RNA sequence: UUUUCUACAUAAGAAUAUCCACCACACGAAAGUUUUUAUGAAACUAAAAACCAAAGGAGGAUUUAGCAGUAAAUCAAGAA
């Protein structure tokens, strides 16, 4: 009966809504590959940035080393916005323009 | 009187195939399952094998309704081409026309 | 058009000529096939300076060799002339006397390998003796002066009956890799890791060119006899050239190019880096300079046609009115490879 | 033939239309052309008003096609024009200035000169008389002979090359050797003329 | 060889009947033999892998079909 298909469809609606708000054990087990986004936190580009700035600090004879100082600066931020807009928004001209500008600032070339 | 003895035996095959149908479905439920034991499956095998073979689905033959012709049957109208053509040409068959394109 | 040597800013859209021995020493490896036929036909070796090679060469004029290795990427449409904008850099930095390590197509190592050898020295890694020996035999004529110069510091075991021990010049290790083809690939990878260890010194300025970088991180066509596909990690060659782009080292610059033509499993019309390279490729490639290489504009186009009129390579009688120019421009959309293909039969 | 007899052929040439004012009988002719309400055919897709198309090249291209591939034939023709061109460059740059005045580097005029030279003048038709088939000398119209040359070229290079030998290379070879008359194509032409002479008496068998 | 493979859709890379002892391969197994799987109460059917790779090197007398989006070649769908 169609009444039954209607009640079970609105049932599926209520059910999915009630179990969309339940966080469970395995959701803290979430793989970073499972992501619909590219989160700048805990990234590979983040550790590439920190190693490149480690070697910039080691080559410049600047003995200044911190995660707070390197990441808190404007340029790793230009890279935040550039590579998050590169991975999430996808391939584009203005986006590789953001990339060229932020890495131009990071590697010191003008 | 059904038009033939053919249609007689095939009608009895429709009644029968309707009768043992549940038995068929439920036995072949286990028989076609992988997870269950092979041992329930040998016994289920002897079981559907025990059923009268006149009650099995594939022993049934589609024939034209009125003229009984075993072959050349149009599934939707259950009618042999001879009779189909006959009926459609007099225009006694709705919507059916001669194709030109 | 007028030129002298590789570096000039106002000489964009001009024809630079080189000698034949420049062509033999600088590119012992592959040169793009259509350009090789171009040279063999006109008997003159001529290229035309492009704005991307200008931008990139002015980024390789300003290099600070104390800084870690910087990665460049050349991207664009199929046959848009991005393999040769690598050649500009290659012969300008060969004329400045650097170490030029050049791999013409990476996919050749990824695709179509006749002989797949199994190696447990490297923990389940496969090698291609063919490619290793061809590449080494090209690397020998590539740079000769520096192969007598380098001193190898390691203890090295080729066989139970043979070993080379530290203090050896690298011409010897390379030719001992060429001679016995069996272990040629291990010799290639050893040449690579010791090149990277010795690049810390002021003797080594290392320009690394691997065309079709997407082959390193791409999906592999080659398979086991089990019919099971092998990953890009399973080859000794890829596993080694993966450490050659890592930017852990100083004194060098890594110039890269992403390819459609040579690719595998990639669609024809995607010219953008992130798609070709995929998640693994772009993620492991780290911040790099994304250089766009496009088709000729009106001045580069009328310069290319000037170049084809001077050599009388356009033999069509009607190619000498503005009609011919308008039609080849409308036909090629002024794409260099496309204009090559279109002036082939004309 | 979805067209009735009513539909006249397209004139695809740009130069006739661009310059009307100096010709009286032609102004009268294309006036009578479009004034009559003449239904005019859709111009073929293979033919273009492009300054680079030669209908000769067009028909040799077509005659080389197999199955439904215009692509594969256009490519083999590209590669043949290419092989002839670059090979003529290779003969030009190895030579002396006199022969740098002589040598032809145009694959187009080399093609037209390869077919104009390969064209047999007369050709034979069998006639039945008294139960025998005699081959009789027949004067031929231009187009049939054009076809003859082209077909012979294609047939030969399909036939007699070794399996490693590519098509465009072989066809470049025979094009160049036909330019100078020394290839097997003109040998077939000459056997045509020899057989045309041995029987010339029988030309009195010809009733047309 | 206007061929064969894989990518792929229409610029690529490799293979290519004889080197010779190949650890045989170039085309060409739709055929066989094994194992699966589809259906079915019942595999004799069908499909897919692996193996195997044979005749075949454009074919005698003599003949089929086609006048345009046709022939030819490539692809899918439906009827039962
Ligand atoms: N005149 C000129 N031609 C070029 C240049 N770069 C490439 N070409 C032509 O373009 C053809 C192919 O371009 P390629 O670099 O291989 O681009 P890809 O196919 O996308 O990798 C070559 O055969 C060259 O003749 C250049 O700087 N000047
Ligand atoms: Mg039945
Ligand atoms: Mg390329
Ligand atoms: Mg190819
Ligand atoms: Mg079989
Ligand atoms: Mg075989
Ligand atoms: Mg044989
Ligand atoms: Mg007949
Ligand atoms: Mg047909």
């Amino acid at each position: 009966l169609k009444r039954q298909n209607y009640d079970y469809a609105v049932y599926l609606l209520t059910v999915l809504y009630h179990e969309s708000w339940k966080t469970e054990e395995w959701e803290k087990k979430k793989t970073e590959a499972d992501m619909e986004e590219y989160i700048w936190e805990n990234s590979t580009s983040e550790k590439n940035i920190l190693e490149t700035l480690l070697q910039i600090k080691a080559a410049e004879k600047n003995l200044e080393l911190s995660k707070e100082e390197l990441l808190g600066t404007k340029e790793v931020e230009d890279y935040r916005k550039s590579v998050v807009s590169l991975k999430n928004e996808g391939d584009n001209e203005n986006t590789l323009s953001q990339y060229k500008e932020s890495v131009k600032r990071l590697l010191n070339l003008a | 009187y059904y038009v033939d003895w053919k249609m007689l035996r095939d009608v009895k095959r429709r009644k029968m195939a309707y009768e043992y149908a549940d038995e068929r479905l439920r036995i072949n439920s286990l028989r076609k399952n992988t997870i269950l034991p092979k041992d329930l499956q040998e016994v289920a095998d002897e079981e559907i094998a025990s059923l009268p073979r006149d009650s099995c689905p594939v022993r049934i033959r589609n024939r034209c309704v009125m003229t009984s012709r075993p072959r050349g049957v149009k599934r939707r109208w259950r009618l042999s081409r001879i009779v189909f053509r006959h009926l459609a040409d007099h225009g006694q068959l709705s919507g059916v026309q001669r194709a030109m394109w | 058009x007028x030129x002298x040597x590789x570096x000039x800013x106002x000489x964009x859209x001009x024809x630079x000529x080189x000698s034949l021995q420049e062509l033999k020493t600088v590119f012992p490896h592959g040169l793009p096939p259509r350009f090789a036929m171009q040279v063999k036909t006109f008997n003159e070796a001529c290229l035309m300076v492009r704005k991307p090679a200008l931008e990139l060469l002015h980024y390789l004029k300003n290099t600070n060799f104390a800084h870690p290795a910087v990665r460049y990427v050349l991207y664009g449409e199929k046959g848009t002339g991005k393999t040769l904008s690598l050649c500009h850099i290659l012969h300008f930095c060969a004329k400045q006397n650097w170490l030029i390590l050049h791999i013409p197509d990476a996919h050749i190592w990824v695709k179509n390998c006749r002989d797949l050898l199994q190696s447990n020295y490297n923990k389940q890694r496969f090698d291609q003796p063919l490619e290793a020996s061809t590449w080494l035999k090209n690397f020998k004529t590539a740079n000769e002066h520096f192969l007598s110069q380098i001193k190898v510091q390691e203890k090295y075991v080729w066989n139970k009956r043979e070993s080379t021990e530290k203090g050896r010049p690298l011409g010897e290790v390379v030719e001992q890799g060429i001679m016995r083809v069996r272990n040629a690939t291990d010799a290639v990878g050893i040449v690579l890791k010791e090149l990277k260890r010795q690049s810390s010194l002021g003797i080594f300025h290392l320009l690394v060119a691997v065309d079709g970088v997407n082959a390193l991180w791409g999906r592999t066509t080659l398979k086991r006899e089990d019919k099971s596909p092998i990953a890009p990690e399973e080859l000794a060659l890829i596993h080694n050239l993966r450490k050659m782009v890592k930017n852990d080292w100083q004194g060098g610059a890594i110039v890269l190019t992403v390819s459609q033509t040579g690719s595998l499993f990639k669609p024809r019309n995607a010219y953008l880096p992130q798609e070709l390279l995929g998640k693994e490729g772009f993620d492991a490639l780290d911040p790099f300079i994304p250089i766009l290489v496009s088709n000729y504009n009106p001045k580069e186009f009328e310069s290319c046609i000037q170049y084809y009129l001077e050599n009388n390579w356009l033999q069509h009688e009607k190619a000498h009115t503005e009609e011919g120019k308008k039609e080849l421009l409308f036909l090629s959309n002024r794409n260099p490879g496309q204009l090559e293909r279109l002036c082939a039969y004309l | 033939s979805r067209y009735g007899p009513e539909y006249k052929d397209p004139q695809i040439d740009k130069e006739y239309y661009r310059k009307p004012l100096a010709e009286q009988t032609e102004e009268e002719k294309y006036e009578r052309d479009f004034k009559k309400t003449q239904l005019i055919k859709a111009a073929p897709a293979t033919k273009t008003s492009s300054v680079f198309e030669d209908p000769v090249i067009s028909k040799f291209t077509n005659m080389m096609m197999k199955g439904g591939n215009k692509v594969l034939a256009r490519s083999l023709m590209t590669q043949t024009l290419e092989a002839v061109k670059r090979k003529q460059f290779a003969k030009y740059h190895a030579a002396s200035a006199e022969e740098q005045a002589t040598i032809e580097r145009n694959p187009y005029t080399i093609f037209h000169q390869a077919l104009k030279n390969c064209e047999p003048v007369i050709g034979l038709v069998p006639i039945l008389k008294g139960g025998h088939f005699y081959q009789v000398p027949v004067p031929l119209a231009d187009r049939r002979r054009r076809f003859l040359a082209m077909k012979w070229m294609i047939a030969e290079c399909r036939e007699k090359k070794h399996r490693r030998v590519l098509m465009p290379e072989k066809l470049s070879q025979e094009l160049l050797e036909a330019f100078h008359n020394q290839g097997p194509v003109i040998k077939r032409k000459h056997d045509m003329h020899k057989m045309a002479e041995a029987n010339r008496a029988l030309a009195h068998y010809r009733w047309w």
